[PDB]
RNA sequence: AACUAAUCCUAGCCCUAGCCCUACACAAAUAUAAUUAUACUAUUAUAUAAAUCAAAACAUUUAUCCUACUAAAAGUAUUGGAGAAAGAAAUUCGUACAUCUAGGAGCUAUAGAACUAGUACCGCAAGGGAAAGAUGAAAGACUAAUUAAAAGUAAGAACAAGCAAAG
């Protein structure tokens, strides 16, 4: 006998069918799309501008940053006041 | 007295108490019929 | 306790143990003395000092506490400025 | 017409001749051509019951082919 | 019925009813499936026995039980039995044939008497005909007497049997009228009343 | 103790219980407990005259059976309607409105024998 | 309306999932019943002159029951929407 | 054996086959989409993060809507998303007391409401929340027109919306006849909500109503094959003459 | 020198894989006391699952039951008569054999489906629910053989004395 051809992983970018109900949800997110570009680069067909945050998304990131991540000067000033209160 | 003769047959009573029209009158009775259909009973009701 | 959990199929820690005892990596367990915060106005000074101390657990108690906790609580933790840094190891122990 | 009976099945209904229209016939109107929600659980059970029968029949054919090829 | 076993006795006969009662649950016989196209053996075909007690002896088919892939040859593969036995008398000794499976015989070339394997192929007219694999030739379908015993040529019809001409006479005249309308007009019935409106539901 | 598998018929049950055996009604029960048979409701057998008829129950075994060709709407249409329309089309005297001229029936109402819904028995 | 809060914490479900609830998540406590709140006033622009409220076109704040029961239903007043505000404002300026 | 599809996808599959598939695309969008109604019986979390007071750490928080029971009577009224809360309580409000069945019932009122687009006064069972929402919407017509299906939560409410939308879509002169100027003013005031006549027809219909509507649209008596064959014959004969 | 019996192998079943479905298969009859060719007399699911049980009692509470992608984060954070127990997410990973209808260190008649059958039979009813079969290529060859072989008997009752045997 001759053995069957060796099993191989499917090559190239893979875009699942959106309409098909069976197709798993996780494969249709933008997160999945970006992963195709990372592995296969240009041949993925992803428009690179999509990889970066969109202007509405950019505002959300900046809004989140201000609330929870203060600037160095504010951090220093608050620490200074606490020492004075302790002193 | 001697027991064991509690069945006193009467066709009018039998069909009124356990018949087709009686079973379909209430949803609980209809579900009785559905159960017997799913089992494959030859006799769904009296 | 739970040996095989429904969701993950794993052993489960008894959290009442984690809330009362400290495990040193060498295998020892630390605990407080029962009653060290109770009715101090009628206890002798030497008695109060004995109560305040941190105390070790016996071999059987250590074996039980090992069964009631999972491996995550037995690992090495490299805490900066750890006050128990020196007590996670045994020195000159021949036995 | 194609109608759903009270048991949740689809059956062809043969019409009968009457001298009055359907909305004025009290005997006819008492007949129900709809199924209430308590029937859906039974509808699924029939589908699953039938699916088991089909699965066994297909398996048995495959088993029977084994005997033929082994024998011949 | 799944447990029915096809035998030499014709189905539905007294012998078959005795053999195949409703309660019989005998082990199924395994038969190699053969398509209607695949089968090439027919009653009246001369065939040769490849192997067995009568290997190499040519015979004529007289019965075919397709459900068992059987072909029965007249006067061959024959054992002995007593027919018509009764309490008083033994009966008459006869030689009884046994069924032969399809692969145990081969069809015979007509001009040269040899066991030629054959292949199915169409003809100019389009009629399907068996052709020999080697020495390509047309092996015609043989003619066998009708099972019921009716010989059409010798048949002479008695009363209650339509004559040929009468059966083949054409009287139909296509028209958009039902049998009911045709008969009433032919029979001269007159009806001017009409059914009142009926509601179907 | 009752028999559930046997059929429910009028022989069983009390005298008050009655039901038919499938015979079609031939009349009406009026008030005063009177049966009134209707002549029209009683089926009448239309029997032809069999004198001189050449067809008998059986056929000659020598009579060839024909190739089976079940009748279809197209086959009926070609035999009956096509020649008339074809002839009229050549003469040019054809219009959509007068399909009734060739045998079309716009409606079944008013016919003694209606094709749908059928109003006559076999 | 009635506003209720669960006694028992519900574990988080994640972005694309719905939490699976249990019998204990059906036990509630009453945070508030809106019936007992202090009641706001409702603002209308009059379409006529009605006693003790003002002349046609005035802007008033009235009890909600009074506004709905009489002013709105009887046609005396109209809702003080921005579109209504603009129209009546123009009329007064011309007047 | 196993079903090919998970049970939760069964409804979607049916909408994709049969007479359901022939329904208009816009109508199916309303059926397919699942949108959560505005919170009524619980306070939503203002932020997506809060500080857990015990350990002082930022923790993600989610809104879990309270299950609310909507009686069939509510479909004959315009409750402002309110419903029956079927739940449990702890006697004396302590976790260590008995668990008691508790039902919180909305306070219902009967009120008269006037629709300008329909020029009709309806008697409706209503809650104080609905009256407040109508005030926020600047009129009964605006409340019905603006509010979505989920928040409206009434088959009667959806039925009213279809009437208003169809009235606007057709610019029907049946509104205030003999006063064309008043009719125009009302239509102009609500001009923002105008949509195509075809879409307005299917607004608020249930799936069963839609299937009956579609069945009626496509209902037709079969064509006598006499006509069909004649058309085929005439075309062939006409072509031959050409 | 044998009776009662015993032997047998396939009917089918089990679990996966794959796959949505679209079968809804004469006439007539039937919702009336179903299966009765026509009028009388109108027609319509349910508010939260509970308890057993665990907590060595029980009274808040007790995984699955009461489903929303795998593996990891993690039995961690958190929740809990802070007891018994319960228990995430953020965040990372995953193209699943693809192709056509395949596969078995699965069962072989007390097994494997309850199934030869939801039958017989039992129950007023809801409901419960069995048992079994075996010739050969041919029976259009008289229905096959094979086996000191189970218990039980027979062929062949017994003969002072005893856990019935052992020396
Ligand atoms: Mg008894
Ligand atoms: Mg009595
Ligand atoms: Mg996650
Ligand atoms: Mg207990
Ligand atoms: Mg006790
Ligand atoms: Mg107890
Ligand atoms: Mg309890
Ligand atoms: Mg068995
Ligand atoms: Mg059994
Ligand atoms: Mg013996
Ligand atoms: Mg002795």
């Amino acid at each position: 006998y001759r053995a069957p051809p060796p099993p191989r992983r499917r090559p190239g970018p893979h875009s699942p069918d959106p309409e098909n109900l069976l197709t798993p949800r996780w494969q249709l997110t933008p997160r999945y799309v970006a992963k195709q570009f990372g592995r296969h680069g240009a041949i993925s067909g992803v428009p690179p501008a999509s990889l970066w945050p969109t202007p509405e998304q950019l505002r959300e990131l900046e809004a989140e940053e201000q609330e929870w991540y203060p600037s160095l000067a504010t951090m220093q000033e608050s620490l200074r006041l606490q020492q004075q209160a302790l002193e | 007295r001697a027991r064991g003769n509690e069945y006193q047959p009467s066709n009018i009573k039998r069909k009124h108490k356990h018949g087709w029209v009686r079973r379909l009158s209430t949803p609980a009775g209809v579900q009785v019929i559905l159960r017997r259909m799913l089992k494959g009973r030859k006799s769904l009701s009296h | 306790l739970t040996y095989c959990s429904t969701r993950k199929g794993k052993r489960k820690t008894v959290k009442s143990v984690v809330h009362r005892f400290l495990r040193l990596h060498s295998g020892l367990w630390l605990r407080r003395k029962a009653g060290y915060k109770k009715k101090l106005w009628k206890k002798s000074t030497a008695r109060k000092k004995r109560l305040r101390e941190f105390v070790f657990c016996s071999k059987t108690q250590s074996k039980l506490l090992d069964k009631m906790t999972t491996s995550f609580w037995k690992r090495r933790n490299w805490y900066a400025g750890d006050p128990y840094q020196m007590y996670h190891d045994r020195t000159n122990l021949r036995v | 017409a194609w109608r759903r009976d009270i048991f949740g099945r689809i059956v062809w209904h043969k019409f009968k001749q009457w001298p009055i229209p359907w909305y004025l016939n009290k005997r006819y109107n008492r007949r129900r051509f709809f199924a209430m929600p308590y029937v859906d659980r039974f509808i699924r059970l029939r589908i699953e019951k039938h699916a088991r029968i089909e699965a066994r029949k297909r398996s048995l054919q495959k088993k029977k082919e084994k005997i033929l090829h082994a024998k011949f | 019925s799944p447990f029915y076993r096809y035998g030499m006795s014709r189905p539905g006969s007294i012998a078959d009813k005795r053999k195949n009662p409703p309660w019989s649950r005998r082990r199924p016989v395994v038969v190699e499936p053969i398509s209607d196209e695949d089968w090439h053996l027919f009653c009246g075909d001369m065939v040769e026995i490849l192997e067995g007690k009568d290997a190499g002896k040519q015979g004529k088919v007289v019965q075919v039980v397709r459900q068992r892939n059987w072909v029965v040859l007249e006067g061959l593969n024959t054992h002995y039995r007593y027919i018509g036995r009764t309490k008083d008398h033994r009966g008459t000794m006869i030689a009884s044939e046994a069924p032969l499976l399809h692969h145990q015989v081969k069809l015979v070339d007509p001009v040269d008497r040899k066991p030629t394997e054959i292949q199915w192929r169409f003809t100019e007219a389009g009629e399907r005909v068996r052709v020999s694999t080697r020495s390509g030739r047309i092996i015609p379908k043989p003619e066998f007497p009708r099972a019921d015993g009716i010989v059409p040529e010798t048949w002479t019809d008695g009363p209650k049997d339509t004559s040929v001409e009468d059966a083949l006479e054409r009287t139909y005249v296509p028209r958009l009228k039902t049998l009911e309308e045709d008969v009433m007009e032919a029979m001269g019935i007159q009806e001017t009343r009409r059914f009142k409106k009926v509601y179907w539901y | 103790g009752a028999d559930r598998m046997s059929k429910w018929t009028s022989k069983r049950g009390p005298r008050t219980f009655t039901k038919s055996r499938g015979a079609k009604k031939t009349g009406i029960y009026t008030s005063d407990r009177k049966f009134v048979q209707i002549k029209e409701m009683v089926p009448e057998f239309v029997v032809p005259d069999l004198t001189g008829f050449k067809l008998k129950p059986y056929v000659n075994y020598r009579a060839p059976a024909g190739i089976d060709t079940p009748l279809t709407a197209k086959a009926l249409f070609q035999e009956t309607v096509a020649p008339a329309i074809e002839k009229d089309f050549k003469e040019g005297t054809f219009d959509a409105n007068n399909l009734e001229k060739y045998g079309f029936e716009p409606t079944q109402e008013g016919k003694l024998f209606q094709l749908y819904p059928k109003n006559f028995p076999r | 309306t009635v506003i209720v809060e669960r006694w028992w914490k519900v574990p988080l479900a994640g972005e694309g999932r719905k939490p699976h609830l249990h019998r204990r998540h059906r036990v509630y406590k009453l945070v508030e019943d809106t019936k007992h709140r202090p009641k706001d006033n409702l603002e209308l622009i009059l379409t006529q002159s009605v006693d003790e409220i003002g002349v046609r076109g005035d802007l008033v704040s009235v009890k909600k029951s009074v506004g709905r029961n009489k002013l709105l239903s009887q046609g005396l007043a109209v809702y003080a929407s921005p579109e209504n505000r603009k129209l009546f404002e123009e009329e007064k300026s011309l007047r | 054996p196993l079903h090919r599809y998970p049970v939760h996808l069964w409804q979607k599959l049916r909408l994709r086959q049969g007479i359901c598939a022939r329904l208009p695309a816009h109508f199916l969008r309303s059926l397919e989409e699942e949108r959560t109604p505005t919170p009524v019986h619980y306070k939503p979390h203002g932020t997506k993060f809060k500080i857990n007071p015990k350990n002082g750490q930022r923790e993600r928080v989610e809104d879990v809507p309270i299950p609310v029971h909507y009686p069939p009577e509510s479909q004959q009224g315009l409750w402002g998303g309110e419903g029956l809360i079927l739940g449990y309580r702890y006697a004396n409000n302590d976790k260590l007391s008995k668990r008691v069945k508790k039902v919180w019932k909305p306070q219902l009122f009967t009120r008269e409401l006037y629709s300008e687009i329909l020029d009709k006064k309806f008697t409706v069972t209503v809650t104080m929340r609905t009256l407040d929402l109508i005030d926020e919407a600047y009129g009964f017509d605006f409340y019905i027109l603006k509010t979505p299906k989920e928040d409206l939560g009434s088959k009667f409410g959806m039925d009213l919306k279809r009437g208003m939308l169809l009235r606007l879509a057709r610019q029907d002169p049946h509104l205030h006849p003999e006063n064309p100027e008043r009719r125009a003013a009302i239509y102009d005031k609500y001009r923002s909500f105008v949509i195509p006549e075809a879409e307005a027809e299917w607004v608020g219909l249930t799936l069963e109503e839609a299937l009956e509507k579609q069945r009626l649209l496509e209902e037709k008596d079969p064509v006598p094959l006499f006509k069909v064959y004649v058309e085929e014959l005439v075309q062939r004969l006409q072509e031959q003459v050409l």
